[PDB]
Order: structure tokens, then C-alpha cells, then sequence
């Protein structure tokens, strides 16, 4: 029953345009809490979430001093890596970082992520033992070497075991009621014929929370693992997700189908069959 | 919160 | 270096034809980050289409949702039309109200 604290940064250049957007953006498990984007006019940290309304101004002040000071700190990286590359202004190009906890039922760390790639490859990563990095090609090994000589590890690795934890706790306490919502997905069974002999079943899961979700189809009870086709789980809009499954079935043979769903938020899982009437 | 720094490439 | 664009058009609610409703353009899988995404009624580009901040994957890839409020009918139509450098041309994908 586990929970995660994830940032994800991204600073790309904009050759003719002006200096490299920074974009940041923070998750408790599925939820977005907070952004920032430096396209803003007079750029801010921002609520993602009503819930974080409740943090005073002390911390969002300080919040958008962190970001606009590590978005300059990207747009340096990002020159200094055009310098290792001999890499040319005409194209764009882009740095990312990815960092979080996990944090077990007991609100103890099962792991900690540090994480940067240039233009959509591996960099550069803190090793699951946060003491070590692993690099990639050359240009990362100098990066590498400067990391170990600031101690970046020990930075990084502090941050990880404790502030990030510790703001985790805080964050699933002041949004609980959204984030522990559990809100199981409403499913039914849609019927659109196909061709006069075959028709499609259609599974639909809608408002539901987290997205993790199990939708599949059976013949009999035997799993149609070969023959299902089903989209990627996408968000509502609104917090909640959505998915659907189908299945091509002879027209007339549509009650031997059945559609399963499985979610944190049912206590047991459900079987549906396309009702008629 | 954010993490207090970032790497320095 | 390049990734294409997967799309998925889809209501926020329901589609009950002259019921206000939200229209999502869900657009994932790609890099670079820069793109350009368009939504359409009957072929025109819709104002006021709000980007829903740009995140990204385990592999680096970004996604995006786009959306806007709309109602729909029997006979309208409703389109998200996505400009990125990994395509030749733009891809449409119109609104299909069982998917
Ligand atoms: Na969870
Ligand atoms: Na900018
Ligand atoms: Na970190
Ligand atoms: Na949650
Ligand atoms: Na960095
Ligand atoms: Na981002």
C-alpha cells in the first residue's frame, strides 16, 4: 500500500525564440499537486490541486525561488552540454529530470530516484544505493566526475531519505480526502455491430482513482489475451481516469462473453455482460 | 518540496 | 532522438448529443516536446483550448492533454490535429463518440 512523492523537470531550447523554457511539474502517486512554467509572465510556483491551497505563502515563495534558480541552473547545463557535443543552435534540444521516493505502508523509503537524460537518452542516474552514479557515454563521465567531487550523492541521497519522505507524509495528510479516495471505476457494456455476422463488445471503466486497473475479456472463462484490443488508461480531466476493452464477437453469441475489472477501490471485482434490453 | 539543488553538468 | 505521437480524442463525460461536455485530446509518446496540437468543430479551429502541463515517461517520452468545452449533436464533428517534427504531416483524429 505504497505512495510516491515525483518531481519531473524539463528545460528545452527554442533556437530563434528566446531563452530555454523551464517546466516543472510534482506528483503525489497519480495526482498532480504543483507546477511551474517559465513562459509564464512573473513565473510561480502553482497549486495543481486545491488541496494545496492550505500551504501558507512562506512556501511557495520559496518553492518559486528554487524553481526559477534551478531553471537558470538547467539553462547553463544545457550550454555546457552543447559545448561537450560541439552540438549546433539550428536544432533544439532538451534536458530532463526525474527524482522521487517511494515510501512503504509504514511510511518508511523502499527506494529513492535521481535521474537525467539529454535529449530523450540516458545521461546520467544515482544508483538504487544512492551513493554512486552511473553514466553513459563520455560527455556523462565528466559530469560524473564533477558530481563526485561536490558530493552530489550525499546531497541527493539526504534529500531522498528524509525532506522527500517527510513532505510525502505531509502532502498525503493535507490532500487525504483526494488522495486516499479510492474511487472505483463505474463499468458497463456497450454494443456496436460490425458487419451483420460480427459484432464489437465494448468494456468501459469510467471516474476512477488510481489509474491502476485490470480490464479483461473472457470466452467461457477463458482469458482472450490474443484477441482483445484495449486503449492505454487516460485521464478524465478531472483527477479521474478512464479505459475500455472490446472484443469482435459472433452476433448472437455476445452472452458468453463476459468483461472483468479489477481496482483498489473494489472490494471484490466485477463481472459484466452485455445487458439487451 | 522540490529537491534543494540540481546536478551541475 | 524522434518518437511519434499516439492520440486519443474522447469526451470527459458520457456524450449525450446537446449536453455541455468536456472534449479531451490526450497526446502522448513523443520527443522532442515541442508540438503543436489543434482542436476542430466541422473543420475550424476551436479557441480557447487549454494544455494541461507537459509531463513524461519512464522511457523520457512527453504527453500532454489538451481540452475544451463542447457540445455534442447528431451531426457535428470533432477533430485534434497534432503538428510534430517526428511526422511528415500533421495527423487528424476526429471524435469517434463509442471510443
Ligand atoms: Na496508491
Ligand atoms: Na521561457
Ligand atoms: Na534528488
Ligand atoms: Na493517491
Ligand atoms: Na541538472
Ligand atoms: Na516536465
Amino acid at each position: 500500500s505504497s505512495h510516491s512523492l515525483r518531481y519531473f523537470h524539463t528545460a528545452m531550447s527554442r533556437p530563434g525564440l528566446g531563452e530555454p523554457r523551464f517546466i516543472v511539474v510534482g506528483y503525489v502517486d497519480d495526482t498532480q499537486f504543483v507546477s511551474f512554467d517559465s513562459d509564464s509572465e512573473n513565473p510561480k510556483m502553482e497549486p495543481r490541486a486545491r488541496w494545496m491551497e492550505q500551504e501558507g505563502p512562506e512556501y511557495w515563495e520559496r518553492e518559486t525561488w528554487k524553481a526559477r534558480d534551478m531553471g537558470r541552473n538547467f539553462r547553463v547545463n544545457l550550454r555546457t552540454l552543447l559545448g561537450y557535443y560541439n552540438q549546433s543552435k539550428d536544432e533544439s534540444h532538451t534536458l530532463q529530470w526525474m527524482y522521487g521516493c517511494d515510501v512503504g505502508p509504514d511510511g518508511r523509503l523502499l527506494r529513492g530516484y535521481c535521474q537525467e537524460a539529454y535529449d530523450g537518452q540516458d545521461y546520467i542516474s544515482l544508483n538504487e544505493d544512492l551513493r554512486s552514479w552511473t553514466a553513459t557515454d563520455f560527455a556523462s563521465q565528466i559530469s560524473k566526475h564533477k558530481s563526485e567531487m561536490v558530493d552530489e550523492a550525499h546531497q541527493q541521497r539526504a534529500y531522498l531519505q528524509g525532506p522527500c519522505v517527510e513532505w510525502l507524509h505531509t502532502y498525503l495528510r493535507l490532500g487525504n480526502k483526494t488522495l486516499k479516495r479510492s474511487d472505483p471505476p463505474k463499468a458497463h457494456v456497450t454494443h456496436h455491430p460490425r458487419s451483420e455476422d460480427y459484432v464489437t463488445l465494448r468494456c468501459w471503466a469510467l471516474g476512477f482513482y488510481p489509474a491502476d486497473i485490470t480490464l479483461t475479456w473472457q470466452l467461457n472463462g477463458e482469458e482472450l489475451t490474443q484477441d482483445m484490443e484495449f486503449v492505454e488508461t487516460r485521464p478524465a480531466g478531472d483527477g479521474n481516469f478512464q479505459k475500455w476493452a472490446s472484443v469482435v464477437v459472433p452476433l448472437g453469441k455476445e452472452q458468453n462473453y463476459t468483461c472483468h475489472v479489477e481496482h483498489e477501490g473494489l472490494p471484490e471485482p466485477l463481472t459484466l455482460r452485455w445487458e439487451p434490453p | 518540496a522540490m529537491a534543494p539543488r540540481t546536478l551541475l553538468l | 532522438i524522434q518518437k511519434t505521437p499516439q492520440i486519443q480524442v474522447y469526451s470527459r463525460h458520457p456524450p449525450e448529443n446537446g449536453k455541455p461536455n468536456i472534449l479531451n485530446c490526450y497526446v502522448t509518446q513523443f520527443h522532442p516536446p515541442h508540438i503543436e496540437i489543434q482542436m476542430l468543430k466541422n473543420g475550424k479551429k476551436i479557441p480557447k483550448v487549454e494544455m494541461s502541463d507537459m509531463s513524461f515517461s519512464k522511457d523520457w517520452s512527453f504527453y500532454i492533454l489538451a481540452h475544451t468545452e463542447f457540445t455534442p449533436t447528431e451531426t457535428d464533428t470533432y477533430a485534434c490535429r497534432v503538428k510534430h517534427a517526428s511526422m511528415a504531416e500533421p495527423k487528424t483524429v476526429y471524435w469517434d463518440r463509442d471510443m
